């Protein structure tokens, strides 16, 4: 509506510095992300051979079986929390179907 | 966007792009009949107070800039809607009022107000909507030996709720003697008769009201001006004008079983989800046009000239409202930049695994994972 | 002519058990828990079980009017303030074959919505709002099973007609092997789900216990 | 036992749609539809119910971003934890108790 | 006649909660771990006492 | 008074989400006094040898 | 509203109304008879289920 | 806390399931069914 | 020596005091009460106070 924003530009530069908190946690939390897990500089394998002195760590290295290389753990974790998609894969075209 | 002249390196949101509408669809009910507002705004007498007439307007083409001509009033007082945009929107149920009263109680009929009047002749509802047209009649209603026709109220019980009336005529009970139809101590008439005479101050000359109130619900409407109607057009950016539903979006086809009441559509998404056509009936859908953000992607103008445009949330499909290398992402479509089967660090983030660079082999920005 | 033709009723109250539940508006939705605030009898409350076999009833609000006779003896219903001439005189009367809702009252040849179409082991339900002028008529044909008594479920009543008056409405007196249930309305808010398509389906009174406040 | 993710998915599941559902509110003007102000009435009384919208709809989102700003905070003091628990627990051992 | 601050926050609908832990559990789970560290040493922090 | 509180409808909900965050606040003491003082499992006692 | 009780207060004979933190009328004088009357607002709280 | 309405009072000692008030948890205990409270 | 629960108990003390004394303000009104306002006008006027 153009006549919403010409009332509404004579409010200042409120909507600069909201949309300057947004990006400064979005920014944020990739930073988070970042510094947790990336504390490793190479990406080392485990051998072929599983024996460990009688230690299985099964449960907890991956298989090459799922298309994400995901643990049994992992995979546990993954499916026991309900997380939604938040319209990541082309929202608006999700939205265009007849339902 | 930034405020400066020199940008550094790296990934800024500028604005944001949306479709433009193509064409204005108009879908007005097919109406033919003229409805005489001359015959409440002319008559040769008006109704009272305590028993003013309600006319049912209905299935009508209303002009409403031909009252203007037809009784002399000061301002065509209107409280929910403004009295020169009648003409566009349209409602379903008309209602005339008329009633003839005096000079110090024209101000009572308003929505909260207290009075005489308002209590025990005529109140109207607190969410009223309409106009309300009042003129002086000291012209018409008044006689040198005192026009004593019209009648008001002044004792009752309680006081009248909204859009009621009563005309009944019984003596009320002052005291505790009986009257018994006999007027006398603590016993007076209801009907206290008007004394008006064209030789009064300007304060209680006789006043005509018409009183027009707007019912405006979910029914299907009946009473909408003189406005051209316009062919349906589907899959399309087009501003619609179904009832009174002025607003952007693109029609569809809808599978939503309405029921042979229902008209509107309102899921938890709200803003009428879906509607229904009043000149054929076949259920529709609403959904807004295409929409999404922008980002550009450059490295420093100290480096050098080029950027990559972002477009979150769209595949590029229907991307327009360097310029030929166009990559999928998965946080929205890519244009400017080519994608390469390389591996680097990330330099300017984009999205989910995707970052971008500015690489020296001819200069290009490319995009990677 | 006038006669007395078994005018002695009898009453036996009974129990609701969460029945009359309308669509409250013209807007269709879909998988919505919504709360609307309406005149809607509350669950549980004590309707009655008028058995003739009559003055009047006090309308108050609305009514719930309900009836399980298969012989099709309810015909009409008459509404009204005073039911004679002269000071608030109306008619609603209603009848069978084709249903014309005649308005016309004892005192005089007056207005008219005579309008033709037809009304109508099973247990029919009606709701009677007179609310803003309007005289808002709610129905479902529902069937019955497992004896006598009000059942165990969960049936929404689609709006049928409806009828601007604008009149004062005080007593109730319906026309006529004669057993009908006569339930009243209050302001009550409620909760209503809604299934995939728009038929409601279950219903929270939101002031009968505290756990439904919680609900709420 | 993950109650804390889910508690994470929950409050902006339930922070946007309380940000969606006050876009329905009033705030003392005659319609919560903007077209509807624009189509009912003229220009002056309709910028005074715009103006209503916009320091309704400002406070709203004002609201939202102060809500985002403290739960980001929150979200970084438990992320440095995290990022010190993988550098200490994970790369070495600790002689920390209950650590 | 002397009315309190706490009277009219009460009065104006302000309502402040009491704490779930008593000061004599509080006290209770102090005396606890004071006994601990006493008896135990740092062997009631990884096991039993 | 009820014509104050018909008007304070109009304003959408921003009572809930303020007794939402002081609720939240009051749970987050008790969890806060739970953290730091509940770490033992069992309560010990001295002998009476002092 | 609230309920009205006798009174303690000191009222100087100029004095008529009675106030405190919040502009709370906690006390009143008769017009009819002289006497203080203080003024407590009903029993209220809150529910928890 | 107030007081409590349509919960009984025991004279037992077990782990706080629902947080009431100042030392007072309350259960659901099979032992008839009903919901008692407790310190 | 035990500054720091004593501005623990100080702060959540002034904020309550501060929401009290916060009811006397008029904020552009007639007045800060509330019945005054109802008893003194019709409704729109008083709907806007
Ligand atoms: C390591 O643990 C895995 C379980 O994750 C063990 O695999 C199971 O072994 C039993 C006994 O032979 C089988 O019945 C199961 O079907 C196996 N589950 C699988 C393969 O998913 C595995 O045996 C353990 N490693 C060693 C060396 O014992
Ligand atoms: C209006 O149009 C509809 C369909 O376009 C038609 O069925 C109807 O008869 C028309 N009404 C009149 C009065 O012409
Ligand atoms: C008012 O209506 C009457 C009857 O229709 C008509 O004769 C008269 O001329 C009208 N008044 C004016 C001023 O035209
Ligand atoms: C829109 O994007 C999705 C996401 O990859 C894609 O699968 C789909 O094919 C795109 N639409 C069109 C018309 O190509
Ligand atoms: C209905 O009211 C009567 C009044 O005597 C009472 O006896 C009866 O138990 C009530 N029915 C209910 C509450 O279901
Ligand atoms: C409606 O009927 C009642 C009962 O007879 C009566 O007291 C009241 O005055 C009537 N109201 C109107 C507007 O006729
Ligand atoms: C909705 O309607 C379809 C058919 O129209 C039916 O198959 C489905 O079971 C219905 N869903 C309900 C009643 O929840
Ligand atoms: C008014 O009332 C007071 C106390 O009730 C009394 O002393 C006084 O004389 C009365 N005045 C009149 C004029 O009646």
């Amino acid at each position: 509506s153009t006549e919403c924003s010409n009332l509404l530009l004579q409010y200042g530069s409120f909507c600069t510095q909201l949309k300057r908190a947004l990006t400064g946690i979005a920014v944020e939390q990739d930073k988070n992300t970042q510094e947790v897990f990336a504390q490793v500089k190479q990406i080392y394998k485990t051998p072929p051979i599983k024996y460990f002195g009688g230690f299985n760590f099964s449960q907890i290295l991956p298989d090459p079986s799922k298309p994400s290389k995901r643990s049994f753990i992992e995979d546990l974790l993954f499916n026991k929390v309900t997380l939604a998609d938040a319209g990541f894969i082309k929202q608006y075209g999700d939205c265009l179907g007849d339902i | 966007t930034l405020k400066s002249f020199t940008v550094e390196k790296g990934i800024y949101q500028t604005s944001n792009f949306r479709v433009q509408p193509t064409e204005s669809i108009v879908r007005f009910p097919n109406i033919t009949n003229l409805c005489p507002f001359h015959e409440v705004f002319n008559a040769t007498t008006f109704a009272s107070v305590y028993a003013w007439n309600r006319k049912r307007i209905s299935n009508c083409v209303a002009d409403y800039s031909v009252i203007y001509n037809f009784a002399p009033f000061f301002a065509f007082k209107c409280y929910g809607v403004s009295p020169t945009k009648l003409n566009d929107l349209c409602f379903t149920n008309v209602y005339a009022d008329s009633f003839v009263i005096r000079g110090n109680e024209v101000s009572q009929i308003a929505p909260g107000q207290t009075g005489n009047i308002a209590d025990y002749n005529y109140k109207l509802p607190d969410d009223f909507t309409g106009c309300v047209i009042a003129w002086n009649s000291n012209k018409l209603d008044s006689k040198p030996s005192g026009n004593y026709n019209y009648l008001y109220r002044l004792f009752r019980k309680s006081k009248l709720k909204p859009f009621e009336r009563d005309i009944s005529t019984e003596i009320y009970q002052a005291g505790n003697r009986p009257c018994n139809g006999v007027a006398g101590p603590n016993c007076y008439s209801p009907l206290q008769s008007y004394g008006f005479r064209p030789t009064y101050g300007v304060g209680h000359q006789p006043y005509r009201v018409v009183v027009l109130s707007f019912e405006l619900l979910h029914a299907p409407a009946t009473v909408c001006g003189p406005k051209k109607s316009t062919n349906l057009v589907k899959n399309k950016c087009v501003n619609f004008n179904f009832n009174g539903l002025t607003g952007t979006g693109v029609l569809t086809e809808s599978n939503k079983k309405f029921l042979p009441f229902q008209q509107f559509g309102r899921d938890i998404a709200d803003t009428t989800d879906a509607v229904r056509d009043p000149q054929t009936l076949e259920i529709l859908d609403i959904t807004p046009c295409s929409f999404g953000g922008v980002s550009v992607i450059t490295p420093g103008t100290n480096t050098s000239n080029q950027v990559a445009v972002l477009y979150q949330g769209v595949n590029c499909t229907e991307v327009p409202v360097t310029g030929s290398n166009v990559f999928q992402t998965r946080a929205g479509c890519l244009i400017g930049a080519e994608y390469v089967n390389n591996s680097y660090e990330c330099d300017i983030p984009i999205g989910a695994g995707i970052c971008a660079s500015y690489q020296t082999q001819s200069q290009s920005i490319i995009a990677y994972t | 002519s006038q006669c007395v033709n078994l005018i002695t009723r009898t009453q036996s109250y009974t129990n609701s058990f969460t029945r009359g539940v309308y669509y409250p508006d013209k807007v269709f939705r879909s998988s919505v828990l919504h709360s609307t605030q309406d005149l809607f009898l509350p669950f549980f409350s004590n309707v009655t079980w008028f058995h003739a076999i009559n003055p009047a009833l006090p309308f108050n609000d609305g009514v719930y009017f309900a009836s399980t006779e298969k012989s099709n003896i309810i015909r009409g219903w008459i509404f009204g303030t005073t039911l004679d001439s002269k000071t608030q005189s109306l008619l609603i009367v209603n009848n069978a074959t084709n249903v014309v809702i005649k308005v016309c009252e004892f005192q005089n040849c007056t207005f008219e919505y005579v309008s033709q179409p037809f009304l109508m082991k099973n247990l029919r339900e009606f709701v009677f709002k007179n609310i803003d002028g309007y005289f808002k008529i709610y129905s479902k044909h529902t069937p019955i099973n497992l004896e006598r008594d009000l059942p165990q479920g969960f049936s929404a009543l689609e709006p049928l007609v409806d009828l601007p008056i604008g009149i004062n409405i005080t007593r109730f007196q319906t026309l006529l092997a004669a057993a009908y249930y006569v339930g009243y309305l209050q302001p009550r808010t409620f909760l209503l789900k809604y299934n995939e398509n728009g038929t409601i389906t279950d219903a929270v009174d939101c002031a009968l216990d505290p756990l439904s406040e919680t609900k709420c | 036992a993950l109650g804390k993710l889910q508690d994470v998915v929950n409050h902006n599941a339930q922070a946007l749609n309380t940000l969606v559902k006050q876009l329905s509110s009033k705030f003392g003007a005659i319609s919560s539809v903007l077209n509807d102000i624009l189509s009912r009435l003229d220009k002056v009384e309709a910028e005074v119910q715009i103006d209503r919208l916009i320091t309704g709809r400002l406070q709203s989102l004002q609201t939202y971003v102060t809500q985002q700003l403290i739960r980001a905070a929150e979200i970084r003091a438990s992320a440095n934890l995290a990022a010190t628990k993988m550098s200490e627990c994970v790369l070495g051992q600790s002689k920390r108790v209950d650590f | 006649a002397a009315r309190d601050l706490i009277c009219a926050q009460k009065f104006n609908g302000l309502t402040v909660l009491p704490p779930l832990l008593t000061d004599e559990m509080i006290a209770q789970y102090t005396s606890a771990l004071l006994a601990g560290t006493i008896t135990s040493g740092w062997t009631f922090g990884a096991g039993a006492a």
